[PDB]
């Protein structure tokens, strides 16, 4: 039913792992229970070895897979259970359990089960390489991460397979986690991982996980591993492969509900056994205390103590693990002053005075701690408080077994394993910060070190003693006796879980929620254990498989999100939609109240006053509290910070505040407790301030941002800004540190400095050269600046960022990582924010950064740049970038609105041959043809039609068509249009139009010249593009057929703006030329997009403002629904992968019934993405959604495919359009859409032009492109933008139009801003200038200053320069102003060009060409790349050099490197029979060279290569 | 002040001092008509307020423009601050004038500060300081600058601005002892004249571009002859870390601190 209110405090559990969920126990079989003073004691005796099994042996080391006998060298026999084991390890993949008490090692039974796929994936010449697994071994403590990482790496080594540990940071360790095979974690971040999203680009390459020790699912950080592993199984259902599973876990009972939960089988993927199998039996003693009074217990139990170090004090050896640091080594010489006030009674515990070898530990002495007091006793102490290297020297003796007792840590026996004859448990208690107080430490503790009572070899039947309580003393019995059941604590965090499955996609309603509860183990366990979790068995029956019950649990997860703004969710919908504040707690694991927290206390001008106590409020830290003790030292930690604690007073608030404070400022702490909760708190208080630091970078607040990322380095440094930058390398000597840090010296200016004039006043001349090599190996960067005002609303800013450090590994990593920002101009306006990484690879090197910024009325007189290091604290870049000289850009005037006239038909033209060309398509033209048509059609003046893609200006210049076929029956016309594959389309449109309908023939512009004049004057409409009709005609006095030409059109110029138009505007105004020299008027027409400057360029081409066509985006037959998403993750690879469900439900909500055409970034990205849609159509039911036809259908058009997926691909009627795809298979995906048995066709960004399939949806995934010549991605073209926009035509059917564009953030807002309004477009035969007058001097067109003057007179520069020109580079918009530019660059252009030899300036003011100009001219090559093909021509030409003379033009600058070619490059070049001088991998030289040497060997690449191979040709 | 617990106490009056600036009273009084009016943007008096104390002193520098062919108001366009500490009762900052490429658009109308007390008149020091000015730097001109001084009043501001008159530049220039009860001074020094604030146009910052303008607690590094440089950036606010380091620079521990309580677990990234 509806949803119903659930309170989940009270049906969690209260001491988790502390609950002993089974209120029963047993005892053991010798067990014996007795009574004495204030101490009860529980003993139990070993139980026997189960018998060897009948002819049941160890299998040998041999015997086993001879492949997975790498890495266990020395090992000769195996366990028991590792003989037991190997055979379901290495025979199957069986989801695998091993049951088993702490001593069986399953550590090398988890081996075989993961060297199944480490062997499966070899090799014969070649080896296990890692291209294919990587297995994950979650285990729960970082010293087991250590031990196990480190011992396995070495182990395997002989493999050599990779063992790392995941502990980098998230970019920081992204690189090099790549090439980290399998690794072992910590399941905590394993989760900070998965929750972040870059685990799934690591994933499905993953192959397998272990799970070490899964008994920690009985704590509250079982939690974790049950979303971990309802995740895994949940996602690993829909992505149908498998995923290889390990578990692990202590003798324990409920195996089966473990095995359900973890998908094992108990059939064969289970592994059960009893704890009578001890290696070395395992004899208890437990002392429970039933004393009331503490003051006489912490006496009676060190009594305890002394009388169980008499029942050792002989031949034998005792551990005793304490709670405290400090507590450790005071439990220690309490034995020595014990033995020493019985008068030596139990110590002379060598084989005499110096037998036994007491000078072991007598000439042992010397230590850093007072250890060395307790080295001339029997006792000794050892933990990493004492320190790290006497540990390994403290394991030294005890190796030596020279040191009887051993005092340490509970962490110390977790660590590095020794096993000791008898175990001490000293009062199994700890004081939890989280809890605030004393409580027990759970039971994987005790478990680990519990169970070193006993050796591997020194001893036979170990024993151990736990000193523990009355009242639960019990349960410490039921742990190790194997009564103990094992639950899940989830309960609680199940709302955080969901918000975090909602953030990650994984959850869209309640419905996904309860699935992922299905792959949940509180499923089965509170199905196997109802009336225990809260389940009434009668509601049981009421709801048999608990949905209901399942729907009241996510009722509570529902209800808390949307209160907490974690979720924007509905009672009815059952959805939910995820905010900044859910991605923030995802992305930090922020607890969802927190996360409310933040949202109410956070404002932009918070000072570090306010954030003391909005970081001492968070609830992270809410049980801790101030102490009585802490009271007196609350008043000290308050007298020593450089920040004011007078917003609270002694408090929890002040508590943690202070304890921040301290924490940066490296405080001493008297307390135990004050030292453990100041860990604690500022472990928590680092990623409480990254979640700050997102939602104030998310938000804006420029100061509050600017203090937190510093905030945050500072933790990090543990040092505040009040430490010299070489506080950042902790290589420099403290002592030169302060002194030079004494001084008032600004670090920004010690650069200036030489190996010893930075010596020269710190007076420390011999260290200067260590001082200049830190003093440089400061990260530096130098960052200059490119501005140009683009629309009056904001303008565009380039950077170039070159590097002024020098890089090392040690210090810098593999990336520098820096966060930049776009600030007003008192830092207070967020206007954006990018964060950039340029690795180490990628060092020194200039990346294009490009961005745009908003201005408004009130103009500020500049903006800010920031750079800052991410984590290096004192580390920053500023640039003031300046407005002074701003030229704001001319409003560009209203367009022409449209007037709602008559519906016009194809009955308006009065010729019926004109009319049949029509009459069976449509039955009006829009308004926009309708009301150029006056125009076009029936008048013959310049016709200009300014409209957004889909408004059909090409129609209104086939009206001009008919036009000019009624005014002359052989007129010609020249259809100039920059896009090949439209112009392509429009062609093959055409001659069926007018040669087949109306016998007027169409020609279509080829490249040999000759044959092309050939086309012109022969056909009626010449079809063309810029450059292709720029070469024939720029000589066009010479050509007849040129001037007769009646009717021009200029299709798509607004393409002027970016490339190939340059081209196209000259051969522009070349046809105005003609229209006023030929003495006969020519036809002019001018298609566009929507246009703001629209009039300016109609002048420029010669048109009225009565006819030039300015109409809004929002004049088209077709309305749009226009969608937008920004993807956080600006890595390219996670951001492609991670965003795949987006399109699929994209669909499903918006055109889950319609075509869907989905333009990707990749020639091969297509193919992923067509495959990630179907997976998504298999999960989301609705199978085969795309298919609009039978099976047996597809098989007639399915013949003809080469591509082995693409039949499959079909079959799910999605299809792919690339240029792999044949014609013929293209040509076949194409029909079925048009005809519409196709319905979502993962387009490339390549066939965006020549496509002729429209949409309902279109769909824009990835829109940035990796090129490899900067080794770096670009953002996609804006006219890319709107012709793939575009895209969506369905005027015939549909009555609007779904557009969808899911790019960056910064990408977001640039179609939001640059797609509603109209774009501009300037010219950049500015830029390249060589050409046009290049081919006006050989023409004699322009042989004078004077009339290289009088050509740019006519162009559209000389408009729009005069219009706005300081984003042409002019300063003055005068008219003087304009001529003074003008005349400037043209002396400029004509110098540089003859001074390259181009042509010879007579006296400075008459201009002849040469034999250059008139052969660059001739061959149409740019006159710097003839320039450089001078300076190679030499009389000892041969083809050798030649060829990378004739390769290096700029004319083969167009081919570009792709996508990590550089190896196969290099193999190629190696194939092929010419080497070269420093063969380089990025430069398109040397592969034109390469690829030219393979047109000469007739060797066959790859047809991605032969493309530009035959381009090249 | 305690250098300890007036340290802390004024940090913590200062965290809001933005409080104010949605409260600030402008000076209405008989206007000259033949004087100037001069006009001044709300979000830079915000900030020049924000980043002030309510009992130190700290003075701006304005410069600004006249518009064509509408004389005789007086933009303020850019305030500078110069290194400097002020006591409470007023700004100490050295002789050497902001000069600027920036700054050569602009003439310099004269200075502007905080005042902690509400005082009705010109702060004799005040009328000495623009005096001394005038008296080594013919910059300045006597029809074109004036003194503002801006009271913060109970959460509030309330501010007025002053043109000296011909005695009042002279008997400025004369005195040199330091008490506000200078012999000769009188109300006869000083006339307050038409000052406006602006929603209308924008002011910027200007700050060293080494350094910072509060020496206020570094009573060290400022001297009457010290030389400084200029950039248009922030005011960061008066007790940011910038100008005081020896606090931040006051760590006393001896380093294997670390020792106590050794127990890692971190688990996470």
């Amino acid at each position: 039913a509806p949803r119903q209110v659930l309170d989940l405090e009270d049906l969690v559990f209260t001491q988790g792992s502390h609950f002993m969920a089974n209120k029963r126990c047993q005892l053991p079989d010798g067990s014996f229970r007795r009574q004495r003073k204030g101490y009860e004691e529980v003993h139990v005796p070993a139980l026997k070895p189960k018998p060897f099994g009948s002819e049941e042996q160890l299998l040998p080391v041999e015997k086993l897979p001879k492949y997975a006998q790498a890495g266990f060298e020395g090992f000769k026999t195996l366990n028991r259970i590792q003989s037991k084991l190997y055979r379901a390890a290495l025979e199957t993949d069986e989801n695998l359990l091993l049951c088993a008490p702490t001593g069986a090692g399953k550590t090398n039974v988890a081996l075989m089960c993961m060297l199944r796929e480490i062997g499966k994936h070899i090799n014969m010449d070649g080896t296990i390489n890692v291209d294919d697994f990587k297995i994950i071994y979650i285990a729960p403590m970082r010293s087991l991460v250590q031990e196990m990482v480190g011992s396995f790496g070495k182990r395997l080594a002989t493999y050599g397979i990779t063992v790392a540990e995941l502990t980098g940071d998230h970019q920081l360790c992204k690189e090099e986690i790549s090439a980290t095979q399998i690794i072992v974690c910590t399941p905590e971040k394993w989760d900070i991982i998965t929750r972040k999203g870059g685990e799934r680009t690591y994933t499905q390459l993953v192959r397998l996980i272990i799970l070490d020790e899964i008994h920690l699912l009985h704590d509250d950080r079982g939690p974790v591993l049950e979303a971990l592993v309802a995740r895994a199984i949940r996602n690993i259902e829909m992505t149908q492969e498998d995923v290889r599973l390990i578990g692990l876990s202590a003798t324990l009972p409920n195996y089966e509900d473990v095995a359900t939960f973890l998908r094992v089988d108990p059939a064969k993927g289970l592994f059960y056994f009893d704890n009578s199998f001890r290696p070395v039996p395992l004899e208890q003693t437990y002392v429970g205390i039933t004393e009331k009074k503490a003051i006489k217990r912490f006496q009676i139990m060190n009594e305890i103590v002394y009388e169980k170090i008499m029942e050792h004090a002989g031949k034998n050896q005792v551990l005793v693990f304490v709670h405290s640091r400090k507590e450790t080594g005071k439990t220690a010489r309490a034995i020595r002053d014990m033995c020493l006030e019985k008068d030596t009674l139990g110590l002379f515990l060598r084989e005499g005075s110096a037998s036994t070898e007491v000078l072991r530990t007598e000439a042992e002495q010397c230590k850093n701690l007072e250890l060395k007091d307790l080295l001339p006793y029997g006792f000794a102490i050892h933990h990493a408080g004492m320190t790290r290297v006497d540990r390994t020297l403290v394991e030294d003796l005890f190796a030596d077994k020279h040191i009887q007792v051993l005092v340490s840590t509970a962490t110390l026996a977790w660590g590095v394993n020794l096993p000791a004859h008898t175990v001490i448990i000293k009062g199994t208690q700890v004081y939890s910060p989280e809890k605030g107080r004393w409580t027990e430490l759970g039971a994987l503790d005790i478990l680990q070190m519990l169970g070193r009572a006993g050796r591997p070899q020194y001893d036979t039947k170990g024993e151990g003693i736990l000193i523990t309580s009355h009242g639960e003393l019990q349960y410490y019995l039921s742990l190790l006796n194997q009564q103990l059941p094992i639950e899940s604590q989830m309960v609680s965090k199940l709302p955080d879980m969901l918000n975090a499955e909602i953030v990650l996609g994984n959850v869209q309603n309640a419905k996904d929620a309860v699935n992922w509860l299905g792959y949940a183990y509180l499923y089965i366990r509170m199905l196997r254990s109802p009336t225990l979790y809260g389940i009434s068995h009668d509601d049981l029956k009421g709801d048999p498989l608990l949905d209901q019950r399942r729907l009241d649990l996510v009722h509570t997860a529902a209800l808390m999100l949307d209160k907490n703004n974690l979720v924007k969710y509905d009672k009815k919908t059952g959805n939910f939609q995820v905010t900044e504040l859910g991605r923030i707690a995802s992305h930090y694991y922020i607890t969802n109240d927190t996360v409310q927290t933040y949202n109410q206390l956070l404002k932009p001008t918070l000072s570090e006053i306010e954030l003391f106590r909005v970081f001492s409020l968070s609830s992270e830290f809410k049980n801790i509290t101030v102490r009585e003790e802490e009271k007196l030292e609350l008043q000290k930690l308050l007298e020593r910070v450089p920040i004011p604690v007078k917003e609270s007073i002694e408090e929890p608030s002040a508590k943690i505040n202070v304890l921040l404070q301290a924490f940066i400022s490296q405080l001493k702490l008297e307390g135990f407790a004050l030292m453990a909760d100041m860990v604690y708190v500022t472990q928590s208080a680092g990623r409480l301030m990254r979640a700050i630091f997102e939602i104030v970078l998310n938000r804006g607040w420029a100061q509050l941002t600017d203090k937190t990322l510093n905030l945050c380095k500072m933790i990090d440094k543990r040092m505040w800004q009040s430490m010299c930058p070489l506080r950042q390398f902790r290589k420099l000597p403290e002592e030169v540190v302060k002194k030079i840090e004494k001084k008032n010296f600004p670090f920004e200016r010690l650069y200036d400095l030489n190996h010893n004039e930075i010596g020269e006043l710190i007076r420390m001349p011999k260290m200067g050269k260590t001082i200049h090599k830190y003093v440089h190996l400061f990260p530096k960067l130098e960052l200059s600046v490119h501005l140009q005002p683009i629309t009056r609303s904001t303008l565009k800013v380039e950077l170039t960022i070159t590097p002024d450090f020098q890089w090392d590994e040690k210090v810098h990593g593999s990336s520098e990582a820096f966060w930049i920002l776009v600030e007003d101009v008192d830092s207070e306006v967020i206007l954006h924010h990018e964060y950039f990484l340029l690795k180490a690879k990628y060092a020194q090197d200039e990346h294009l950064i490009t961005f745009f910024v908003p201005v408004f009325e009130p103009l500020p007189p500049q903006y800010f740049i920031r750079v800052v290091s991410d984590r290096w604290l004192s580390c920053e870049t500023q640039l003031p970038v300046s407005f002074r000289h701003l030229i704001l850009p001319e409003k560009y005037p209203p367009p022409t609105e449209l007037l709602d006239l008559q519906p016009l038909p194809v009955s308006a033209l009065r010729n019926s041959a004109f009319e049949s060309l029509y009459q069976d398509k449509f039955p009006f033209f829009n308004p926009i043809q309708t009301q150029v048509f006056n125009t076009v059609y029936n008048s013959d003046d310049n016709v200009f039609v300014g409209a957004p893609t889909g408004s059909g200006k090409t129609i209104c210049a086939e009206f001009a068509i008919l036009r000019m076929l009624l005014q002359s029956s052989e007129g010609r016309c020249v259809y100039i249009t920059p896009m090949e594959a439209l112009a392509e389309q429009v062609y093959m449109d055409w001659y069926e139009k007018f040669q087949d309908r109306l016998n007027k023939k169409v020609v279509l512009l080829t490249g040999e010249t000759s044959t092309d004049l050939k086309l012109l004057g022969k056909g009626n409409i010449i079809i063309s593009t810029p450059e292709k009709w720029d070469i024939l005609s720029r000589r066009w006095k010479q050509r007849k057929n040129v001037q007769n030409i009646n009717l021009f059109v200029v299709d798509e110029v607004h393409l002027i703006g970016g490339e190939n138009g340059p081209v196209l505007e000259v051969i522009c105004s070349r046809m105005r030329y003609i229209s006023s020299q030929i003495e006969r008027p020519i036809r002019i027409v001018a298609l566009s997009s929507s246009l703001s400057n629209a009039k300016d360029v109609a002048h420029w081409l010669g048109c009225s403002a009565t006819s030039t066509f300015n109409f809004h985006p929002n004049v088209r037959p077709v309305p749009l629904e226009l969608h937008i998403q920004g993807f956080n993750i600006s890595h390219t690879q996670t951001r492609l992968l991670s965003m795949a469900k987006p399109v699929y439900h994209a669909i499903t909500k918006h055109s889950p019934k319609k075509p869907v055409i989905v333009f990707v970034p990749s020639r091969k990205q297509t193919r992923l993405t067509a495959i990630d849609i179907l997976t998504t159509c298999a999960a989301d039911i609705q199978r085969q959604r795309f298919l609009h036809c039978t099976e047996k259908d597809l098989i007639p058009y399915l013949e003809k495919l080469s591509d082995s997926t693409l039949k499959e691909t079909l079959l799910n009627g999605v299809g792919y359009l690339h240029e792999g795809l044949s014609p013929m298979e293209r040509r076949l995906v194409e029909q079925l859409f048009s005809s519409g048995a196709i319905q979502v066709v993962v387009a490339s960004r390549s066939l965006c032009w020549g496509m002729n399939v429209a949409a309902h949806l279109v769909i824009i995934m990835d829109t940035q492109y990796y090129n490899g010549k900067i080794h770096a991605y670009v953002d996609y073209p804006i006219y890319d933008v709107l012709q793939m926009v575009g895209h969506a035509n369905r005027p015939l059917q549909d009555d609007e139009g779904r557009c969808v564009i899911m790019c960056q953030g910064s990408k977001k807002d640039f179609f939001k801003k640059f797609l509603y309004e109209p774009l501009p477009v300037e010219s950049h035969l500015d830029h390249c200038m060589h050409d046009h007058f290049n081919a006006e001097i050989v023409t004699k067109t322009i042989e004078n200053k004077q009339d290289a003057v009088d050509y740019l007179t006519w162009t559209f520069l000389y408009r729009r320069m005069t219009q706005n020109p300081n984003y042409y580079n002019l300063q003055g918009i005068s008219h003087r102003h304009l001529s003074d530019h003008l005349s400037e660059l043209v002396e400029q252009t004509l110098s540089d060009l003859e001074q390259s030899k181009c042509i010879s300036i007579e006296d400075e003011m008459d201009v002849a060409p040469l034999n250059l100009g008139m052969i660059a001219a001739y061959y149409y090559i740019n006159y710097t790349t003839i320039e450089l093909f001078s300076m190679s021509l030499n009389a000892k030409t041969k083809v050798r050099g030649l060829i990378e003379i004739i390769s290096n033009a700029a004319e083969y600058e167009n081919i570009p490197i792709r996508h990590h070619e550089d190896n196969l490059l290099r193999q190629l070049a190696q194939k092929v029979p010419h080497k070269l001088n420093n063969p380089k991998f990025n430069d398109p030289h040397v592969k034109t060279n390469l690829l030219l040497q393979a047109h000469l060997s007739r060797m066959q690449l790859s047809a991605e290569l032969q493309s530009d191979t035959e381009e090249i040709l | 002040f305690s250098s300890k617990t007036e340290w802390r106490v004024r940090a913590i009056s200062a965290a809001n001092l933005h409080l104010r600036t949605n409260h600030i009273y402008v000076s209405s009084d008989d206007i000259k008509e033949t004087g100037y009016t001069y006009i001044l943007p709300k979000n830079v008096l915000k900030k020049f307020i924000c980043i002030s104390d309510l009992r130190a002193q700290i003075a701006g520098y304005l410069y600004g423009v006249s518009p064509p062919d509408n004389p005789q108001v007086k933009e303020i366009r850019c305030i500078v601050m110069v290194p400097q500490w002020g006591t409470h009762q007023t700004v100490h900052l050295p002789g050497q004038l902001p000069q600027h490429e920036y700054l050569k658009e602009m003439e310099p109308l004269g200075w502007i500060h905080t005042q902690p007390n509400e005082s009705p008149q010109l702060s004799p020091q005040d009328v000495t300081t623009h005096a001394k000015i005038m008296a080594d730097n013919p910059s300045w001109d006597g029809e074109k600058t004036i003194i503002i001084t801006c009271s913060f009043t109970p959460g509030s501001c309330t501010l007025t601005a002053y043109k000296l008159t011909p005695s009042g530049y002279e008997w400025g220039r004369q005195n040199t002892d330091k008490g506000n009860n200078p012999k000769g001074y009188l109300p006869s020094h000083y006339e307050r004249v038409q000052m406006l604030l602006s929603d209308r146009f924008l002011g910027f910052f200007m700050v060293p571009a080494q350094s910072s303008w509060n020496y206020n607690f570094m009573g060290v590094r400022h001297d009457p002859n010290m030389k400084y440089e200029l950039q248009l950036a922030n005011p960061k606010e008066f007790y940011h870390e910038v100008h005081r380091p020896s606090h931040f620079l006051n760590f006393a521990l001896l380093q294997e601190g670390e020792v106590y309580s050794a127990d890692r677990e971190d688990l996470y990234a």
